[PDB]
């Protein structure tokens, strides 16, 4: 049915730092998109096909904190700007899109869903341009097709004068490629 | 270098609900 989303915050500044250092995270996990932080930065990771993915330019080679200490990346592809860990216990994965639709829907770190028109393999245009401050920290989040299946991961925003009209994304296909 | 940390989540799979009292 219709895409709708909500956000919940599970950790504050201080538990985040401590957890970053111990690499030990005991909180229960839910949902399909995880809000993630480093020391300097916060963004999104999306679970597709049992793996939790996000952008290399944010995570780098870093481990992810888990109930069992740090967990090493399963996939690392610098050219694709794509990184992946095994999906946390309790997360739920998105299904890759197979309908080839050109009407995409980007899920934001604030849990808004904004319409995007597909204009290429890896680029889409916003139907309503937005201030860049808005999309900040949404990198790593999903572009969905009308059925709610994953088409791609938000990679970068094309901004002019602080206003975004287009986004570049990593297509689901490149995920599957990276998996091989 | 520190581990990436889950600080929050977005849930896509919830559907319309009457808010409980
Ligand atoms: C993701 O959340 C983007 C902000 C909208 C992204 C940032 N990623 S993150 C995970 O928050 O570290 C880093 C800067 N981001 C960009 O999209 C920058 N654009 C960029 O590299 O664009 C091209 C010129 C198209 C390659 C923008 C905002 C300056
Ligand atoms: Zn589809």
């Amino acid at each position: 049915a219709p895409i709708t989303a909500y956000a919940q915050q599970t950790r504050g500044l201080l538990g985040c730092i401590i957890t970053s250092l111990t690499g030990r995270d005991k909180n229960q996990v839910e949902g399909e998109v995880q809000i993630v932080s480093t020391a300097t930065q916060t963004f999104l990771a999306t679970c597709i096909n049992g793996v939790c993915w996000t952008v290399y330019h944010g995570a780098g080679t870093r481990t992810i904190a888990s109930p069992k200490g740090p967990v090493i990346q399963m996939y690392t592809n610098v050219d694709q700007d794509l990184v992946g860990w095994p999906a946390p216990q309790g997360s739920r994965s998105l299904t890759p899109c197979t309908c080839g639709s050109s009407d995409l829907y980007l899920v934001t770190r604030h849990a808004d869903v904004i319409p995007v028109r597909r204009r290429g393999d890896s680029r889409g245009s916003l139907l309503s341009p937005r201030p860049i401050s808005y999309l900040k920290g949404s990198s790593g989040g999903p572009l969905l097709c009308p059925a709610g299946h994953a088409v791609g991961l938000f990679r970068a925003a094309v901004c002019t004068r602080g206003v975004t009209k287009a986004v570049d994304f990593i297509p689901v296909e490149n995920l599957e490629t990276t998996m091989r | 270098k520190g581990s990436v940390v889950i600080v929050g989540r977005i849930v896509l799979s919830g559907k319309p609900a009457i808010i409980p009292k």
